Protein backbone atom coordinates (compact mmCIF):
# COMPACT_ATOMS: atom_id res chain seq x y z
CA UNK A 1 0.00 0.00 0.00
CA UNK A 2 1.15 3.46 -0.95
CA UNK A 3 2.22 5.42 2.05
CA UNK A 4 3.80 8.82 1.51
CA UNK A 5 5.92 8.04 -1.55
CA UNK A 6 6.57 4.41 -0.75
CA UNK A 7 4.94 1.10 -1.84
CA UNK A 8 7.09 -0.94 0.58
CA UNK A 9 7.08 -1.70 4.34
CA UNK A 10 9.13 -2.40 7.51
CA UNK A 11 8.29 -5.25 9.93
CA UNK A 12 9.04 -4.36 13.54
CA UNK A 13 10.43 -6.85 15.99
CA UNK A 14 11.62 -6.71 19.59
CA UNK A 15 14.09 -8.60 21.72
CA UNK A 16 14.92 -8.73 25.42
CA UNK A 17 18.47 -9.52 26.44
CA UNK A 18 19.06 -10.68 29.99
CA UNK A 19 22.22 -9.99 32.02
CA UNK A 20 24.80 -12.54 30.92
CA UNK A 21 22.96 -13.08 27.68
CA UNK A 22 24.19 -11.75 24.34
CA UNK A 23 22.38 -10.13 21.41
CA UNK A 24 23.62 -11.76 18.21
CA UNK A 25 22.73 -10.57 14.79
CA UNK A 26 23.41 -12.38 11.64
CA UNK A 27 22.05 -10.54 8.58
CA UNK A 28 22.51 -10.95 4.91
CA UNK A 29 20.62 -7.73 4.15
CA UNK A 30 17.25 -5.93 4.63
CA UNK A 31 18.12 -5.27 8.28
CA UNK A 32 16.78 -2.18 9.97
CA UNK A 33 19.31 -2.19 12.72
CA UNK A 34 18.99 -1.21 16.40
CA UNK A 35 20.99 1.81 17.54
CA UNK A 36 21.13 0.59 21.16
CA UNK A 37 18.62 -0.46 23.84
CA UNK A 38 15.80 0.61 26.03
CA UNK A 39 16.19 -0.04 29.69
CA UNK A 40 13.22 -2.29 30.43
CA UNK A 41 11.65 -2.77 33.81
CA UNK A 42 8.22 -3.24 35.33
CA UNK A 43 6.06 -1.21 37.75
CA UNK A 44 3.38 1.42 38.61
CA UNK A 45 3.45 2.42 34.94
CA UNK A 46 0.67 2.09 32.41
CA UNK A 47 -1.11 3.61 29.41
CA UNK A 48 -4.59 4.93 28.74
CA UNK A 49 -6.58 6.06 25.75
CA UNK A 50 -8.36 9.35 26.26
CA UNK A 51 -9.04 12.76 24.82
CA UNK A 52 -9.62 14.25 28.28
CA UNK A 53 -7.88 17.54 28.98
CA UNK A 54 -5.02 17.18 31.41
CA UNK A 55 -5.25 19.86 33.96
CA UNK B 1 -39.44 -3.79 62.55
CA UNK B 2 -37.75 -6.94 64.03
CA UNK B 3 -37.77 -5.53 67.58
CA UNK B 4 -41.22 -4.09 66.81
CA UNK B 5 -40.65 -0.61 68.21
CA UNK B 6 -40.06 1.88 65.42
CA UNK B 7 -43.14 1.84 63.20
CA UNK B 8 -44.33 -1.08 65.40
CA UNK B 9 -45.68 0.19 68.72
CA UNK B 10 -44.32 3.69 68.53
CA UNK B 11 -46.66 5.52 66.20
CA UNK B 12 -44.44 8.35 64.99
CA UNK B 13 -40.94 9.67 65.21
CA UNK B 14 -40.41 13.07 66.75
CA UNK B 15 -39.57 15.58 64.01
CA UNK B 16 -39.07 18.24 66.67
CA UNK B 17 -36.41 16.27 68.55
CA UNK B 18 -33.22 17.59 67.00
CA UNK B 19 -30.88 17.28 69.97
CA UNK B 20 -30.65 13.47 69.86
CA UNK B 21 -32.04 10.31 68.28
CA UNK B 22 -33.85 8.81 71.23
CA UNK B 23 -35.44 10.66 74.13
CA UNK B 24 -38.20 11.44 76.61
CA UNK B 25 -41.39 13.49 76.39
CA UNK B 26 -43.53 14.09 79.49
CA UNK B 27 -46.54 15.69 81.18
CA UNK B 28 -47.13 16.42 84.86
CA UNK B 29 -48.58 19.02 87.27
CA UNK B 30 -45.83 21.49 86.25
CA UNK B 31 -46.57 21.26 82.50
CA UNK B 32 -44.95 19.42 79.59
CA UNK B 33 -41.37 18.93 78.42
CA UNK B 34 -38.92 17.02 76.23
CA UNK B 35 -35.24 16.02 76.35
CA UNK B 36 -32.95 13.59 74.52
CA UNK B 37 -31.32 10.42 75.90
CA UNK B 38 -27.67 10.69 74.95
CA UNK B 39 -26.78 7.11 75.91
CA UNK B 40 -28.94 5.29 73.38
CA UNK B 41 -28.48 8.05 70.84
CA UNK B 42 -24.72 7.72 70.97
CA UNK B 43 -24.90 3.90 70.97
CA UNK B 44 -26.77 3.82 67.64
CA UNK B 45 -24.42 6.40 66.20
CA UNK B 46 -21.32 4.50 67.32
CA UNK B 47 -22.48 1.26 65.70
CA UNK B 48 -23.36 3.00 62.46
CA UNK B 49 -20.18 5.07 62.36
CA UNK B 50 -18.25 1.86 62.96
CA UNK B 51 -19.78 -0.01 60.01
CA UNK B 52 -19.64 3.11 57.91
CA UNK B 53 -15.90 3.46 58.52
CA UNK B 54 -15.50 -0.22 57.89
CA UNK B 55 -17.29 -0.10 54.51
CA UNK B 56 -15.59 3.08 53.39
CA UNK B 57 -11.94 2.18 53.26
CA UNK B 58 -9.71 2.29 50.23
CA UNK B 59 -8.21 -0.47 48.09
CA UNK B 60 -4.87 -1.12 46.47
CA UNK B 61 -3.64 1.06 43.69
CA UNK B 62 -4.16 -0.83 40.48
CA UNK B 63 -1.68 -0.21 37.75
CA UNK B 64 -1.37 -1.76 34.33
CA UNK B 65 -4.23 -4.13 33.83
CA UNK B 66 -5.73 -5.44 30.54
CA UNK B 67 -7.42 -3.64 27.66
CA UNK B 68 -11.17 -3.44 28.07
CA UNK B 69 -12.14 -1.66 24.87
CA UNK B 70 -10.99 -2.94 21.48
CA UNK B 71 -10.75 -1.07 18.19
CA UNK B 72 -10.38 -4.15 16.01
CA UNK B 73 -11.85 -7.64 15.77
CA UNK B 74 -9.38 -10.18 17.09
CA UNK B 75 -11.59 -13.12 18.06
CA UNK B 76 -10.46 -15.68 20.68
CA UNK B 77 -7.95 -13.71 22.73
CA UNK B 78 -10.23 -10.68 22.79
CA UNK B 79 -13.24 -12.82 23.55
CA UNK B 80 -11.46 -13.99 26.69
CA UNK B 81 -10.23 -10.55 27.73
CA UNK B 82 -13.81 -9.30 27.43
CA UNK B 83 -15.18 -12.36 29.23
CA UNK B 84 -12.78 -12.00 32.17
CA UNK B 85 -13.57 -8.38 32.70
CA UNK B 86 -17.26 -8.83 32.34
CA UNK B 87 -17.21 -11.71 34.84
CA UNK B 88 -15.35 -9.54 37.29
CA UNK B 89 -17.76 -6.65 37.05
CA UNK B 90 -20.86 -8.79 37.56
CA UNK B 91 -19.34 -10.30 40.71
CA UNK B 92 -18.26 -6.95 42.12
CA UNK B 93 -21.64 -5.40 41.36
CA UNK B 94 -23.27 -8.32 43.12
CA UNK B 95 -21.11 -7.98 46.19
CA UNK B 96 -21.88 -4.28 46.38
CA UNK B 97 -25.61 -4.82 45.94
CA UNK B 98 -25.72 -7.48 48.62
CA UNK B 99 -23.49 -5.53 50.98
CA UNK B 100 -25.78 -2.55 50.96
CA UNK B 101 -28.85 -4.76 51.41
CA UNK B 102 -27.44 -6.64 54.43
CA UNK B 103 -25.97 -3.50 55.99
CA UNK B 104 -29.16 -1.48 55.57
CA UNK B 105 -31.38 -4.19 56.95
CA UNK B 106 -28.99 -4.44 59.92
CA UNK B 107 -28.95 -0.65 60.46
CA UNK B 108 -32.74 -0.55 60.38
CA UNK B 109 -32.79 -3.38 62.91
CA UNK B 110 -30.01 -2.20 65.27
CA UNK B 111 -31.66 1.18 65.63
CA UNK B 112 -34.89 -0.62 66.46
CA UNK B 113 -32.88 -2.56 69.03
CA UNK B 114 -31.71 0.66 70.68
CA UNK B 115 -35.31 1.92 70.92
CA UNK B 116 -36.52 -1.16 72.81
CA UNK B 117 -33.33 -1.24 74.86
CA UNK B 118 -34.13 2.25 76.14
CA UNK B 119 -37.77 1.36 76.78
CA UNK B 120 -36.89 -1.76 78.76
CA UNK B 121 -34.24 0.11 80.76
CA UNK B 122 -36.95 2.55 81.86
CA UNK B 123 -39.59 -0.14 82.48
CA UNK B 124 -37.19 -1.87 84.88
CA UNK B 125 -36.17 1.50 86.43
CA UNK B 126 -39.79 2.23 87.34
CA UNK B 127 -40.48 -1.20 88.93
CA UNK B 128 -44.15 -1.24 90.12
CA UNK B 129 -44.72 2.52 90.10
CA UNK B 130 -45.96 2.86 86.48
CA UNK B 131 -47.78 0.89 83.76
CA UNK B 132 -47.10 0.27 80.04
CA UNK B 133 -49.81 2.15 78.12
CA UNK B 134 -49.03 0.27 74.87
CA UNK B 135 -47.94 3.19 72.66
CA UNK B 136 -44.42 3.64 73.99
CA UNK B 137 -45.66 5.71 76.97
CA UNK B 138 -45.88 4.87 80.69
CA UNK B 139 -48.62 5.83 83.13
CA UNK B 140 -47.06 7.05 86.33
CA UNK B 141 -49.20 6.37 89.39
CA UNK B 142 -47.72 9.00 91.66
CA UNK B 143 -47.05 12.71 91.61
CA UNK B 144 -43.95 13.20 89.57
CA UNK B 145 -42.88 16.80 89.10
CA UNK B 146 -40.15 18.04 86.76
CA UNK B 147 -37.43 17.16 89.31
CA UNK B 148 -38.85 13.62 89.61
CA UNK B 149 -38.89 13.20 85.83
CA UNK B 150 -35.26 14.41 85.84
CA UNK B 151 -34.38 11.51 88.19
CA UNK B 152 -36.00 8.94 85.89
CA UNK B 153 -33.98 10.25 82.96
CA UNK B 154 -30.45 10.29 84.29
CA UNK B 155 -31.13 7.06 86.21
CA UNK B 156 -31.19 8.42 89.78
CA UNK B 157 -34.79 7.34 90.45
CA UNK B 158 -35.30 5.48 93.71
CA UNK B 159 -38.65 3.81 93.23
CA UNK B 160 -38.96 2.76 96.87
CA UNK B 161 -39.81 6.22 98.20
CA UNK B 162 -42.73 6.51 95.75
CA UNK B 163 -43.75 2.84 95.91
CA UNK B 164 -46.24 3.32 98.76
CA UNK B 165 -48.22 6.08 96.99
CA UNK B 166 -48.11 4.34 93.64
CA UNK B 167 -49.47 1.04 94.98
CA UNK B 168 -52.44 2.80 96.60
CA UNK B 169 -53.19 4.66 93.36
CA UNK B 170 -52.86 1.48 91.25
CA UNK B 171 -55.13 -0.76 93.31
CA UNK B 172 -58.45 1.09 93.70
CA UNK B 173 -61.89 0.49 92.24
CA UNK B 174 -64.08 2.53 89.88
C1 LIG C 1 0.59 -2.97 -7.31
O1 LIG C 1 -0.76 -2.46 -7.21
C2 LIG C 1 -0.96 -1.15 -6.62
C3 LIG C 1 -2.38 -0.76 -6.94
O2 LIG C 1 -2.69 -0.92 -8.32
C4 LIG C 1 0.04 -0.10 -7.12
O3 LIG C 1 0.01 0.97 -6.18
C5 LIG C 1 0.13 2.25 -6.83
O4 LIG C 1 1.50 2.60 -6.85
C6 LIG C 1 1.76 3.82 -7.55
C7 LIG C 1 3.26 3.99 -7.56
O5 LIG C 1 3.88 3.08 -6.65
C8 LIG C 1 1.03 4.99 -6.89
O6 LIG C 1 1.20 6.09 -7.78
C9 LIG C 1 0.83 7.42 -7.34
O7 LIG C 1 0.83 7.60 -5.92
C10 LIG C 1 0.44 8.94 -5.45
C11 LIG C 1 -0.99 8.87 -4.92
O8 LIG C 1 -1.87 8.95 -6.04
C12 LIG C 1 -3.11 9.11 -5.30
O9 LIG C 1 -3.36 10.50 -5.12
C13 LIG C 1 -4.43 10.81 -4.19
C14 LIG C 1 -3.81 11.14 -2.84
O10 LIG C 1 -3.25 12.45 -2.92
C15 LIG C 1 -5.46 9.66 -4.13
O11 LIG C 1 -6.70 10.19 -3.72
C16 LIG C 1 -5.62 9.02 -5.52
O12 LIG C 1 -6.69 8.06 -5.48
C17 LIG C 1 -4.30 8.42 -6.04
O13 LIG C 1 -4.35 7.04 -5.74
C18 LIG C 1 0.62 10.00 -6.57
O14 LIG C 1 0.68 11.30 -6.00
C19 LIG C 1 1.92 9.70 -7.35
O15 LIG C 1 2.16 10.72 -8.30
C20 LIG C 1 3.44 11.35 -8.03
O16 LIG C 1 4.54 10.44 -8.20
C21 LIG C 1 4.83 9.98 -9.56
C22 LIG C 1 6.11 9.16 -9.50
O17 LIG C 1 5.88 8.02 -8.68
C23 LIG C 1 4.95 11.17 -10.51
O18 LIG C 1 5.10 10.70 -11.84
C24 LIG C 1 3.70 12.05 -10.41
O19 LIG C 1 3.77 13.12 -11.35
C25 LIG C 1 3.53 12.55 -8.99
O20 LIG C 1 4.68 13.33 -8.71
C26 LIG C 1 4.29 14.71 -8.55
O21 LIG C 1 3.85 14.96 -7.23
C27 LIG C 1 4.83 14.78 -6.18
C28 LIG C 1 4.16 15.13 -4.86
O22 LIG C 1 2.93 14.42 -4.78
C29 LIG C 1 6.06 15.66 -6.47
O23 LIG C 1 7.06 15.41 -5.49
C30 LIG C 1 6.60 15.35 -7.87
O24 LIG C 1 7.76 16.14 -8.14
C31 LIG C 1 5.52 15.56 -8.92
O25 LIG C 1 5.21 16.95 -8.89
C32 LIG C 1 1.84 8.35 -8.04
O26 LIG C 1 1.44 8.64 -9.38
C33 LIG C 1 -0.45 4.68 -6.70
O27 LIG C 1 -1.07 5.65 -5.86
C34 LIG C 1 -0.66 3.30 -6.07
N1 LIG C 1 -2.07 2.97 -6.02
C35 LIG C 1 -2.68 2.51 -4.92
C36 LIG C 1 -4.15 2.24 -5.05
O28 LIG C 1 -2.07 2.32 -3.88
C37 LIG C 1 1.46 -0.65 -7.25
O29 LIG C 1 2.29 0.29 -7.92
C38 LIG C 1 1.45 -1.96 -8.03
N2 LIG C 1 2.80 -2.44 -8.26
C39 LIG C 1 3.39 -2.40 -9.46
C40 LIG C 1 4.80 -2.91 -9.52
O30 LIG C 1 2.82 -1.96 -10.45
C1 LIG D 1 26.26 -15.10 8.89
O1 LIG D 1 27.46 -14.45 9.26
C2 LIG D 1 28.63 -14.95 8.60
C3 LIG D 1 29.80 -14.15 9.13
O2 LIG D 1 31.01 -14.47 8.46
C4 LIG D 1 28.48 -14.86 7.08
O3 LIG D 1 29.56 -15.61 6.53
C5 LIG D 1 29.93 -15.19 5.21
O4 LIG D 1 29.12 -15.88 4.27
C6 LIG D 1 29.35 -15.46 2.92
C7 LIG D 1 28.35 -16.19 2.06
O5 LIG D 1 28.68 -17.57 1.92
C8 LIG D 1 30.80 -15.74 2.52
O6 LIG D 1 31.03 -15.15 1.25
C9 LIG D 1 31.40 -16.13 0.26
O7 LIG D 1 32.81 -16.13 0.12
C10 LIG D 1 33.40 -16.50 -1.16
C11 LIG D 1 34.04 -15.26 -1.80
O8 LIG D 1 33.52 -14.10 -1.14
C12 LIG D 1 32.42 -17.29 -2.10
O9 LIG D 1 32.36 -18.66 -1.72
C13 LIG D 1 30.98 -16.70 -2.17
O10 LIG D 1 30.76 -16.10 -3.46
C14 LIG D 1 29.67 -16.76 -4.15
O11 LIG D 1 28.95 -15.80 -4.94
C15 LIG D 1 28.51 -16.24 -6.25
C16 LIG D 1 27.45 -15.26 -6.74
O12 LIG D 1 26.17 -15.87 -6.61
C17 LIG D 1 27.99 -17.67 -6.14
O13 LIG D 1 27.33 -18.04 -7.35
C18 LIG D 1 29.18 -18.61 -5.88
O14 LIG D 1 28.73 -19.85 -5.35
C19 LIG D 1 30.25 -17.96 -4.99
O15 LIG D 1 30.72 -19.02 -4.17
C20 LIG D 1 30.64 -15.74 -1.02
O16 LIG D 1 30.97 -14.42 -1.44
C21 LIG D 1 31.78 -15.14 3.53
O17 LIG D 1 33.09 -15.61 3.26
C22 LIG D 1 31.39 -15.51 4.96
N1 LIG D 1 32.25 -14.82 5.91
C23 LIG D 1 33.30 -15.40 6.50
C24 LIG D 1 34.08 -14.54 7.45
O18 LIG D 1 33.62 -16.57 6.27
C25 LIG D 1 27.15 -15.42 6.60
O19 LIG D 1 26.93 -15.12 5.23
C26 LIG D 1 26.00 -14.86 7.42
N2 LIG D 1 24.73 -15.43 6.99
C27 LIG D 1 23.90 -14.82 6.14
C28 LIG D 1 24.34 -13.48 5.63
O20 LIG D 1 22.83 -15.33 5.78
C1 LIG E 1 -28.07 14.33 85.71
O1 LIG E 1 -26.80 13.88 85.85
C2 LIG E 1 -25.87 14.81 85.29
C3 LIG E 1 -24.48 14.31 85.63
O2 LIG E 1 -23.52 14.77 84.69
C4 LIG E 1 -26.11 16.26 85.78
O3 LIG E 1 -25.77 17.06 84.65
C5 LIG E 1 -25.73 18.45 85.04
O4 LIG E 1 -26.98 19.13 84.72
C6 LIG E 1 -27.02 20.46 85.23
C7 LIG E 1 -28.40 21.00 84.92
O5 LIG E 1 -29.39 20.41 85.75
C8 LIG E 1 -25.90 21.29 84.60
O6 LIG E 1 -25.88 22.57 85.22
C9 LIG E 1 -24.54 20.62 84.78
O7 LIG E 1 -23.54 21.31 84.04
C10 LIG E 1 -24.58 19.16 84.33
N1 LIG E 1 -23.33 18.48 84.62
C11 LIG E 1 -22.69 17.70 83.74
C12 LIG E 1 -21.40 17.10 84.21
O8 LIG E 1 -23.15 17.45 82.63
C13 LIG E 1 -27.54 16.62 86.22
O9 LIG E 1 -27.53 17.59 87.26
C14 LIG E 1 -28.32 15.40 86.67
N2 LIG E 1 -29.74 15.67 86.77
C15 LIG E 1 -30.30 16.50 87.66
C16 LIG E 1 -31.79 16.62 87.60
O10 LIG E 1 -29.64 17.11 88.50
Amino acid sequence: PWVRGVSSIISIYWTIVKPGDILLINSTGNLIAPRGYFKIQSGKSSIMRSDAHID
Amino acid sequence: GIFGAIAGFIENGWEGMVDGWYGFRHQNSEGTGQAADLKSTQAAINQITGKLNRVIKKTNEKFHQIEKEFSEVEGRIQDLEKYVEDTKIDLWSYNAELLVALENQHTIDLTDSEMSKLFERTRRQLRENAEDMGNGCFKIYHKCDNACIGSIRNGTYDHDIYRNEALNNRFQIK
